[PDB]
């Protein structure tokens, strides 16, 4: 009855002692009390303080011992723990010092798992080993959801690899400034938010050198270049640039406070600022709501700042200011774009000034800018069109210009040739909203693939591994997503190709659309109408006005209007020809119907699943410990769900009997093969292994031997790299070492085999003289002493007997004296119970007599004898040696019997009939086994039956004999002693054995 | 001690010839030791709790044991010398293993003075 983990509400987890029990259910007290489902309630771990590096290490292995001890590392700032060789990563919302040094870099080089406490460095530098070693490329995979801490981490890597093996190098580091300037953006979510997908290629020779890197970026989210929520932002860029332009080019790019821009001021127009750069960021900059309000709040973001570094870091990687200047002058051209509004269309009179700005700053002709925004081709356009040509020509200039930013970002780095590569994946991260449209769609729909690829690589292939190499580990189960993917991605069938479809037909509508998904996927598990929604908020959603997915990590509602519109990328001729005649050169060259942004995106991602599969693959798990960006705030149930979602429970499941680490026996056998004497090579193969695990630390239960892969139990990494070490002296000192072993285990063997048959044949002389000794103590006249004490129904006597035997001729000679009266019972029932250690045992049966071999400190013997139709007695007793004669005491109880029978009414005659009594072993007890029935002469000539149960054991733990199974004869002649006064009998007794 | 008892489970392996588990009085002959066939049946019967007559490695062990020990190992030598001058050859050490390079590789592994053979004092730093 120890403490055990039950549900709670917000902690996921709480301690508790089980009350009662039902067939289902039970009753949890915390440490009120309430109900809890058997399957739903864990054991826990017995010291609440301890932490594990490696769940693997928990005594249980379940989802609450889990967030436990995740929430005990966290609470001391240790934020990175594994389950086997992947990491879990929790959001620390502040920086932990010295954790992610130079200093620390280095310390992680060239270390195993295990070695160091879990880093994201020992998995950057566990898949540069394995791409060095293995010859194949190498994929570090970093998920979770919104502010998880994906773009974070993934930072960590590549500044690891690059300083760790560079040598210009520090280029695709100091790139990232630049890409998350016109990338990233403020979110309810995520103040510094990932709006792309990114996967970033680090680059190596023959040597394993870094040679350079390539940036492959994924769909940029469109619609918030122009419009965003409240509480939002545009891209960090459009801030940077009012935060910290210098007066000059505020000037000739006509910027002013946010606030002054469509493009911005719907959004959150304050600054990322404190105390301290708020005073570097001049008047004219701040915004009536910054001046309200104060700065945003962050430890990483500051606009002022960043700013500042965005400028080193393209002076840093090659960018001169002419291109600079370039970008910034597009960047305010989008801007000032956003400010034209129209009335019937035509310009309004106000936004001549944004007409002039614009066109200027884009290397436009006026009159054909406002003449593509306002007209269509040759027909004029009303005031909502002329709005989304306007912001049509907005999302392309911006998109093109990313897209040539990360172009640029990768002209940094070239590289002629490469061998391998280690390339880090950084999606958006999972994220939901009070109103989700099609940009939520699409970064969950990212979302569900890798989490696929995590079930298709962690949970699928390694069981499928064990299995077909035979191990016999237990099988886990779990809710797969390809469904979920199947529902998006299908032929025909899927949302993109439905969405596509619409996108084709003469009038094209978002709930066409809807209906069309809902019927062609009617009874569907992931899939339902937005009536069938959880929350409230939701509920007033036609069923052709939205749908909800259920996600692997949550269903999530979506509102289908504008997915049409969206899944468009094409822009029209007149606007795609007025900007690649800009009289600007850099703007030609941003520029080198309906084009799928869904079918475009699921081609991309699935050119990046046929890259991943090529790779060896590693994982980390990044999880948000709340929803407030608040450090030490960890919120057990949100981080549950999390760890539910990713797998990472299913994987500690399956890890109670995986095993991570394996190698191609063959493969491993035959490099140190090289090394063998021609001596240790006529060894049978898996032997040396096993002495090589021995000498490398392995005891048997942490590796198994599959068909034709040995496999590795959790938490054995350094032992495992030991062993593939592929260095020459490394294997030539590990050979010698077992070679050694191996000689002193063939010399041992034969030593103690020497020494077990000197202890055999002393055994044997050990026994022999024990035996010898006890039959040496009858072999003349042996002198006896017998004290008895009685009850019998009440009748409590005494007699004491005296006499001699002499086992030569099985003969005893006794007299018996009742000191306590007259007798209450007949002598003759207690013939049998007055030292069967003087039978005759002739020549060749000495082997089988037990009662010699336990003398001089004889024997303890017990009987039960029942006289059928009456009582029954129960005897014990002690024969032993006394110095020269041989003593015995017994204790004799006799119970229920009849007043009036033969036994306590004196109706036997004086007399005895001859017998034979069965001997056999006891093996279990060392003794021995007897069984025989006496027959009791009645005065008139009837029989009173008295039927024995004996069993003797040995007083001492010495050696003693134990016979086959053989007979021993009795005569008994009863008589008195003409001259004794008291109560008495004279027994006389021959005993010879037989067989 | 612990150490003890797996050493003589590697020799218990060497009673179990056929691997099952399971003969005394063949390697015991073969060791080169006299007795005959009645005392083993004798011996065998003390440990032999349930009558089958099938020799387990607990048996084993406590069969062994009495109520003395340095003469034993010295006594193990003697089946090692042949003759008994105080050193092992590779022809002695080849006896009691019944290649005969690999006899000659686990001599040597074992003299740590240089004389070629193998003295007491030096056969007990092999077996501990
Ligand atoms: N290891 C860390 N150390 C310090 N701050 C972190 C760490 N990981 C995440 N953060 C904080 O959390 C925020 C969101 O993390 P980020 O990596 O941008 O999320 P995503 O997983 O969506 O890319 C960052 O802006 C940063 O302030
Ligand atoms: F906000 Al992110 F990946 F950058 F979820
Ligand atoms: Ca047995
Ligand atoms: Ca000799
Ligand atoms: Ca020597
Ligand atoms: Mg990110």
């Amino acid at each position: 009855g120890k403490p055990v983990w039950a549900p709670h509400p917000t902690d996921g987890f709480q301690v508790g002692n089980i009350v009662d029990i039902g067939p289902d259910s039970l009753t949890i007290e915390p440490l009120k009390t309430f109900l809890a489902l058997i399957n739903q309630v864990f054991p826990a771990e017995e010291d609440s303080k301890k932490d594990v590096e490696d769940n693997c290490s928990l005594m249980y292995l379940n989802e609450a011992t889990l967030l436990h001890n995740i929430k005990v590392r966290y609470s001391k700032d240790r934020i990175y723990t594994y389950v086997a060789n992947i990491l879990i990563a929790v959001n620390p919302y502040f920086d932990i010092p010295k954790i992610y040094s130079s200093e620390t870099i280095k310390s992680y080089q060239g270390k195993s798992l295990g070695t160091m406490p879990p880093h994201v460095f020992a998995i950057a530098d566990k898949a540069f080993r394995d791409m060095k070693v293995l010859k194949l490329s190498q994929s570090i995979i970093v998920s979770g959801e919104s502010g998880a801490g994906k773009t974070e981490n993934t930072k960590f890597v590549l500044r690891y690899l690059t300083e760790s093996y560079g040598t210009i190098d520090d280029r695709i580091v100091e790139a990232n400034p630049l890409l998350e300037a016109f990338g990233n953006a403020k979110t309810v979510r995520n103040n510094n938010s990932s709006r792309f997908g990114k996967f970033v290629e680090i680059h190596f020779n023959e040597k394993s050198s870094v040679v350079g890197g390539f940036v492959s970026h994924y769909l940029l989210e469109k619609s918030r270049i122009c419009v965003q929520g409240k509480e939002e932002r545009n891209y960090h860029i459009f801030y940077r640039l009012c935060a910290g332009a210098s007066e000059d080019i505020r000037e000739r790019l006509h910027l002013s406070s946010p606030d002054n821009f469509r493009y911005l001021n719907r959004g959150c127009t304050r600054y990322f600022a404190n105390k301290e750069t708020d005073k570097q960021i001049l008047q004219n900059r701040k915004s009536p709501e910054y001046l309200k309000a104060g700065s945003l709040k962050d430890p990483l973001l500051d606009d002022h700042g960043d700013f500042i570094r965005m400028c080193t870091a393209m002076k840093k990687i090659g960018l001169d200011d002419e291109e600079k200047l370039d970008l910034f002058r597009v960047v305010a051209g989008v801007l000032h774009l956003g400010n034209i509004d129209f009335e019937e269309c035509n310009l309004k009179n106000k936004s001549t000034q944004a007409l002039e700005y614009c066109a200027e700053l884009l290397g436009l002709d006026q009159d054909d800018l406002r003449v593509s925004l306002t007209t269509r081709v040759k027909v004029p356009l009303k005031v909502e069109q002329a709005n989304n040509a306007r912001d049509a020509l907005a999302k392309t200039v911006y998109s093109h210009l990313f897209d040539h930013v990360v172009n640029r970002v990768n002209q940094c780095f070239p590289f002629e040739t490469s061998s391998y590569f280690i390339g880090v994946l950084d999606i958006a991260g999972f994220e939901y909203f009070e109103h989700n449209s099609f940009e939520q769609f699409c970064i969950n729909y990212c979302n569900e693939k890798l989490q696929q690829f995590f079930n298709e690589r962690i949970l699928k292939e390694e069981q499928e591994l064990y299995q077909k190499e035979g191990l016999g580990v237990n099988e886990v189960h779990y809710v797969d997503n390809q469904d979920c993917i199947d529902l998006i991605e299908a032929r025909l069938v899927g949302i993109l190709d439905i969405l596509d479809e619409e996108n084709r037909l003469p009038q094209p509508s978002d709930q066409h659309f809807t209906s069309a998904v809902h019927q062609k996927h009617k009874d569907h598990f992931r899939l339902s109408i937005p009536r069938k929604s959880k929350l409230a908020i939701h509920r007033n959603i036609r069923d052709d006005e939205g749908f909800i997915i259920r996600h692997f990590a949550g269903a999530v509602c979506y509102e289908t209007t504008q997915f049409v519109e969206k899944n468009n990328d094409a822009l029209h001729m007149s606007l795609e020809s007025l900007i690649c005649e800009s009289r600007d050169k850099f703007i030609r060259e941003l520029f080198e119907s309906f084009i799928s942004v869904g079918n475009k995106f699921k081609t991309q991602l699935n050119l990046l699943l046929d890259k991943l599969r090529s790779t060896g693959a590693s994982f980390i798990r990044c999880i948000k410990p709340n929803l407030k960006m608040t450090s030490h705030h960890f919120e057990g149930a949100q981080i549950l769900s999390q760890l539910q979602c990713s797998g990472m429970v299913s994987v500690l499941d399956l890890m109670q009997g995986g095993f991570p680490s394996r190698a191609s026996f063959h493969e491993l056998y035959n490099m140190y093969k090289k090394y063998m004497p021609d001596k240790l090579a006529r060894l049978d193969p898996r032997l040396f292994c096993k002495a090589l695990f021995k000498a490398l630390g392995l005891n048997e239960i942490d590796y198994k031997f599959g068909l034709t892969k040995v496999f590795f139990r959790p938490g054995k990494f350094a032992e495992f790299d030991q062993i593939m070490k592929s260095d020459p002296d490394h294997l030539a000192e590990l050979v010698k070492r077992v070679n050694h072993w191996l000689i002193c285990s063939r010399w041992k063997k034969v030593q103690w085999c020497s020494l077990s048959v000197i202890k055999l044949k002393n055994k044997i002389k050990y026994r022999a003289e024990a035996v010898s000794k006890g039959e040496e103590l009858f072999t003349g006249v042996v002198p006896i002493l017998v004290e008895l004490d009685g009850d019998v129904n009440g009748h409590k006597f005494s007699v004491s007997g005296e006499g001699e035997g002499d086992a030569t001729y099985g003969k005893l000679t006794l007299k018996f004296i009742c000191t306590t009266g007259k007798l209450p019972v007949p002598w003759p029932t207690l013939v049998t119970t007055f030292v069967q250690c003087f039978a005759r045992y002739p020549d060749h049966m000495r082997q089988h007599d037990f009662f010699k071999s336990a003398m001089p400190e004889g024997y303890v013997q017990e009987r039960t004898i029942f006289f059928k139709d009456d009582g029954n007695y129960k005897t014990r007793a002690e024969v032993k040696f006394e110095g020269d004669t041989l003593v015995n005491r017994i204790e004799l109880k006799g119970i229920d019997f009849k007043e009036d029978g033969n036994i306590l009414g004196h109706k036997l005659e004086y007399n005895y009939n001859s017998h034979n009594v069965y001997i056999m072993a006891d093996k279990q007890k060392n003794g021995i086994k007897v069984n025989f029935k006496i027959r009791h002469n009645i005065e008139d000539g009837s029989v009173q039956l008295a039927d024995h149960y004996q069993q003797n054991t040995p007083i001492g733990d010495g050696p003693v004999l134990l016979p086959d199974n053989h007979y021993l004869s009795y005569q008994s002649a009863l008589s008195k002693d003409p001259n004794e006064k008291r109560d008495h009998m004279v027994l006389l007794e021959f005993v010879t054995a037989a067989g | 001690t612990e150490e003890q008892i797996a050493e003589f489970k590697e020799a218990f392996s060497l009673f179990d010839k056929d691997g099952d588990g399971t003969e005394l009085g063949t390697v015991m002959r073969s060791l080169g030791q006299n007795p005959t066939e009645a005392e083993l049946q004798d011996m065998i019967n003390e440990v032999d709790a349930d009558g089958n007559g099938t020799i387990d490695f607990p048996e084993f062990l406590t069969m062994m044991a009495r109520k003395d020990s340095e003469e034993e190992i010295r006594e193990a030598f003697r089946v090692f010398d042949k003759d008994g001058n105080g050193f092992i050859s590779a022809a002695e050490l080849r006896h009691v293993m019944t290649t005969d390079e690999e006899v000659d590789e686990m001599i040597r592994e074992a003299d740590i003075d240089g004389d070629g053979q193998v003295n007491y004092e030096e056969f007990v730093t092999m077996m501990t």
